[PDB]
């Protein structure tokens, strides 16, 4: 019932997937975040969308510690 | 106060909730931050027509940002 | 019971990166370029000062040789890797939770 | 979960935001505000099919905020929580996960979970049995604790198993100076010795579970003699123990099936040793 | 705060020169400036030169300061070519 | 501000948008944020008339005369 | 502080480049505090055409410009050298 | 005088038609609007368009119901509707 914002801060110390507008998403453990949907990880796997010569590929990355500015930021919800 | 008196009535309907991305999402309101973040649970993913296929669906709640909120909408069918 | 990622309302992930100065973090783009160094400071709109850079030549890039201290504009930034030494992450959740407690 | 898990970590979340102003309160202010705090923990209210603390008591958070959220509180309190956690004991999803039993295959992850509940609540309660407790008051907490659970269903959980070792070991431990208490002890000793009596050597984990935990990192089984030992420490008791694991100890006495990397072999014959040296 | 730098565009465009009033939103006032385009996978270069430039502070990815002399030996090794072809090439190349 | 507007009465029109699109029309009203009325206009293709419209001061990117009209 | 350059170059003709890649070159004639431009003597095109319509005037908003290039001051460019 | 926003306030409860920066636009009964320009519109249809071909237009959804489109992207306000 809370603000939109509320509903992330449960989510604190769990799981989150984030989702870029760049054909990006992330999968990971959340840590804090602002009004502006700034937002540090703590232990994400980045997953990239591509389009390569008409098929669909995609690489992933991982890392222990990343902040990520909000602005890229298109959707969150549960892993 | 118009738009704030939408959002007011509209907390539990279904809608259709399109971002800048041209991207649809689906499911019931319950947010509207008024930077206009959205709130969803049960929400669905299609590309810009609930006739295209299904991309992703959702089983908990979605947050959605105000930023990329083009507009939103009742699915009343 | 004050905190150091904890300085005012609307201040987070400022007062974060301010305890990240003078630590080694790499920064990256929105366009895709890594850059990696030291952090020297930051600004309310979290623009980053990086000294003594380390880097990952590219295909849009021409390397400056005598460059070791960039400016960057906060908002070309994508992300900005830590190591989990650098933070505790009880504390960032705790302060986080007490900016909400107060923006609300 | 049995609630909506958007309930539990709304109460979680109100646990930590009273938690947050009750330490903010340290600028002075009337700081004893834990009257409004505890509500929160619903300790007391039976409203549940599970109790929304022994919930929250399975998230991560939950375990995380134990330590601080004790500081608050006041003997009675500290023991109504004590109860709580014993009487409902078989409800909390981390005696799920050490089980055996029920999370056969356990991921990295929720072995990790398994050990943080470890370091953090059994701190907590090896602690408050120690500083804080009664002779009478750590009868009831551990009669609880057999009278409303499957008893050795615990046994198989590395968490559950080594509660039932603190119980028991902190009470024997009164060996000090200073009746009717030594006539209730019998009398619950006798009573949980039954459930186990069968179900003995249940406790030693199926060999797959030790594989896949193995394929995991690097078994200490510590944990399972320092149980045998303390429950040992009620004669014909000790040879119906030292019975139906007889054999695991000759399977693990022929474990050392192996002489001569560097390989460790002082840590499992210092297990059995710990049990053998005790009775 | 009177420095010779180097600036990258988001567009993807080098501009070199000395800075002045700058940074309050990082906008800044630059004289003398020189558009730079490399290609390093040919060992060829293009320049073309821009007097007084002010840029808005939106369009700044990132600046820092350069020995323009310690960067121009390479310079020398590489062939010169012309801009029309470096900015006709950079969009086949984007 | 720095425009007055007053001068362009029911003149040709020809206005940029942010969008990348194009407008041209004759002036009929405007607000001090320069949002305006616009009559007979004729809208340009970016990779087609409707005449009436209103646009919107905070999405002008240049405006200016045109024989056009 | 960048308004208040520009109205010092008040007067002299440039070259200026907006957001979206058009380019429009003209004589200033007048500035204000937003960054708006009163471009005097226009004449406007891409940088395809520059590497193409004169209309005598125009009217710019100053949120939109990316760039602007203004002309060598000449005795800043001798002194100098 | 005629002020923009009065224009638009005759146009409540008419058919409007509603161009976004993009290519794209909405019509359908306006219902109302604010300060910020937030414009809300009632059983509206969508469109896409083609700049070339009126015939390559894309019609999207009918929509029913009221709809609330977000200002920031609202090129241009047509009163009568795109007859
Ligand atoms: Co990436
Ligand atoms: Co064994």
């Amino acid at each position: 019932m809370e603000t939109p914002l509320d509903l992330l801060k449960l989510n604190l110390d769990e799981r989150v997937y984030i989702k870029l507008r760049g054909a990006r998403t992330l999968v990971g453990t959340l840590q804090a975040f602002d009004s502006h949907c700034n937002i540090v990880l703590s232990d994400a796997v980045e997953t990239i969308y591509q389009l390569n010569n008409e098929e669909l590929s995609e690489s992933e990355r991982r890392c222990e510690m990343v902040f990520i500015r909000g602005d890229t930021v298109t959707l969150i919800s549960t892993p | 106060s118009v738009t704030t008196e939408f959002l007011s009535d509209i907390i539990g309907k279904t809608v259709n909730v399109k971002l800048a991305s041209g991207l649809l999402y689906s499911g019931r309101l319950e947010s509207i931050d008024g930077f206009m973040n959205v709130a969803l649970s049960s929400a669905t993913e299609h590309y810009e027509s609930n006739n295209n296929k299904l991309l992703n669906k959702f089983n908990s709640d979605v947050f959605l940002r105000g930023t990329q909120v083009m507009y939103i909408s009742e699915q009343k069918i | 019971s004050e905190n150091l990622y904890f300085q005012g309302s609307g201040s987070l992930f400022f007062s974060f990166f301010k305890t990240l100065v003078d630590q080694e973090v790499v920064v990256e783009l929105k366009n895709d370029i890594e850059i990696k160094g030291t952090l020297q400071s930051v600004d309310q709109f979290l623009n980053l000062k990086l000294d003594n850079i380390s880097c990952t030549d590219e295909k849009k890039y021409p390397h400056l040789g005598s460059v070791r201290n960039i400016f960057i504009r906060g908002s070309t930034v994508r992300y900005v890797y830590l190591n989990k030494n650098m933070v505790d992450t009880n504390l960032l959740q705790d302060a986080t939770r007490r900016e909400v407690m107060t923006e609300r | 979960k049995s609630g909506g898990k958007k309930f539990i970590l709304e109460l979680i979340e109100t646990v930590y935001e009273e938690i947050l102003d009750l330490e903010a309160n340290l600028r002075n202010g009337q700081q004893t505000d834990s009257t409004a705090m505890w509500e929160a923990l619903h300790i007391d209210d039976s409203s549940y099919d599970v109790n929304p603390f022994i919930s929250m008591l399975s998230f991560d958070k939950g375990i995380k905020i134990m330590p601080r959220i004790f500081n608050f509180l006041d003997k009675q309190q500290k023991l109504k929580i004590l109860q709580k956690i014993f009487n409902e004991l078989s409800h909390l999803q981390i005696i799920i996960l050490s089980s055996y039993k029920t999370t056969p295959k356990p991921t990295l992850t929720q072995l990790k979970k398994v050990d943080l509940f470890q370091m953090i609540i059994l701190k907590i309660i090896v602690s408050f049995l120690s500083n804080n407790s009664n002779f009478i008051e750590i009868m009831g907490l551990l009669l609880q604790l057999i009278r409303n659970n499957n008893v050795s269903f615990l046994t198989t959980s590395k968490i559950g198993l080594n509660l039932i070792t603190i119980l028991i070991s902190r009470a024997a431990l009164i060996k000090q100076d200073s009746s009717p208490e030594i006539s209730t002890w019998n009398e619950i000793y006798d009573k949980l010795f039954t459930s186990l009596e069968s179900k003995i050597q249940l406790i030693f984990p199926p060999r797959e579970y030790n594989d896949h935990i193995m394929r995991l990192q690097n078994m200490d089984e510590a944990y399972i003699w320092q149980f045998l030992a303390s429950l040992a420490l009620k004669l014909n008791h000790q040879r119906i123990i030292i019975d139906e694991v007889r054999d695991e100890i000759f399977a693990t006495i022929n474990e050392a099936e192996t002489l001569q990397i560097i390989y460790n072999k002082e840590k499992l014959y210092q297990d059995l040793n710990l049990f053998l040296n005790v009775m | 705060v009177d420095r010779k730098i180097f600036v990258l565009l988001r567009d993807g465009r080098m501009l070199f020169g000395v800075l002045r009033t700058f940074d309050q939103y990082a906008n800044l006032i630059l004289q003398d400036c020189v558009e730079r385009i490399y290609f390093s996978e040919e060992n060829k270069y293009a320049e073309e030169d821009r007097g007084i430039f002010m840029i808005r502070g939106e369009n700044v990815v990132m600046l820092g300061e350069v020995d323009i002399d310690k960067e121009d030996q390479p310079l020398e090794a590489m062939e010169r070519i012309p801009f029309k072809e470096a900015w006709l090439t950079k969009q086949k190349n984007d | 501000a720095i425009l007055d507007l007053a001068k362009y009465k029911d003149s040709k029109i020809r206005v940029k948008l942010m969008g990348g699109k194009l407008v041209i029309g004759v002036l009929k009203g405007y607000d001090q944020l320069m949002n305006l009325v616009l009559d007979d206009t004729v809208e340009y293709m970016s990779n087609r008339k409707l005449g009436l419209t209103v646009i919107r001061g905070t999405i002008l990117v240049s405006l200016s005369s045109a024989e056009g009209s | 502080l960048p308004l208040y350059l520009l109205t010092n170059a008040k007067g002299q003709q440039m070259q200026i480049e907006l957001k979206n890649g058009e380019i429009i070159q003209g004589i200033l004639t007048n500035v204000d505090n937003w960054m708006n431009l009163t471009l005097s003597n226009v004449t406007e095109y891409s940088e395809e055409s520059a590497i193409a319509v004169k209309l005598n005037e125009i009217y710019i908003r100053g949120t939109f410009i990316k760039f602007i290039k203004l002309q060598d001051n000449i005795i800043d460019k001798v002194k100098q050298q | 005088e005629i002020l923009p926003l009065e224009v638009i306030d005759k146009t409540i409860n008419q058919k409007v038609l509603i161009v976004l920066q993009s290519n794209r636009e909405f019509e359908g009964t306006l219902v109302g609007f604010d300060d910020f320009v937030n414009v809300i519109l009632e059983d509206a249809v969508e469109w896409l368009i083609d700049p070339e071909d009126e015939s390559r237009n894309e019609k999207v959804m009918q929509h029913h119901g009221r709809m609330l489109l977000s200002g920031n992207n609202i090129a241009i306000l047509v009163p009568g509707g795109k007859k």
